[PDB]
């Protein structure tokens, strides 16, 4: 059952309909645009995407922190 | 040719050969690994059809037209329960690329042929 202590949430991952046309910019010209960087080693392709913070930069599982 | 087709999807699924999902035909098409692709026209979607055409028209990318969302994943399986007759709840899927390995079959030469021409 449960304590007086409260339970602990966890990370779930929400619910976010069509985010695939967040991956690249759609323009007019047939074009792709993007705004994401990659992984360049060899581990992982250009078809895994990073995760977007503001100033730092993270790979797909090399765990390399890409800064400035 | 649809049962063509629907031959040629359903041993893909035996064989793993296609590539399901928006974000599995991203890395596809990424990986340039794409023998084909069914797209469905003419539907209610808002802003994705530019896109989607433009995915299906980017590099030897045949241009395949159905009808409707929901019953292209009764091709690809995506709630395949009761398999003894109609499925009760289904919800749908855009577009399936493929990578088809096993391409020696019966009606794969004339899919090709109308491929080439
Ligand atoms: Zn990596």
């Amino acid at each position: 059952k449960s304590y007086t202590t409260p339970k602990k949430n966890k990370h779930k991952r929400k619910k976010v309909k069509l985010a695939v046309l967040k991956y690249y910019k759609v323009d007019e010209n047939g074009k792709i645009s993007r705004l994401r960087r990659e992984c360049p080693s060899d581990e992982c392709g250009a078809g895994v995407f990073m995760a977007s913070h503001f100033d730092r930069h993270y790979c797909g599982k090399c765990c390399l922190t890409y800064c400035f | 040719v649809n049962t063509a087709l629907q031959e040629v999807l359903k041993t893909a699924l035996i064989h793993d050969g296609l590539a399901r999902g928006i974000r599995e035909a991203a890395k596809a098409l990424d990986k340039r690994q794409a023998h084909l692709c069914v797209l469905a026209s003419n539907c209610d979607e808002p802003m994705y059809v530019k896109l989607v055409e433009a995915l299906c028209a980017e590099h030897q990318i045949n241009l395949i037209k159905v009808d409707d969302n929901k019953k292209l994943g009764e091709w690809v399986g995506l709630c395949k329960i009761d398999r003894e007759g109609k499925p009760r709840k289904v919800v749908g899927c855009s577009c399936v690329v493929v990578k088809d390995y096993g391409k020696e079959s019966q009606a794969k030469d004339v899919i090709e042929e109308y491929f080439k021409c």
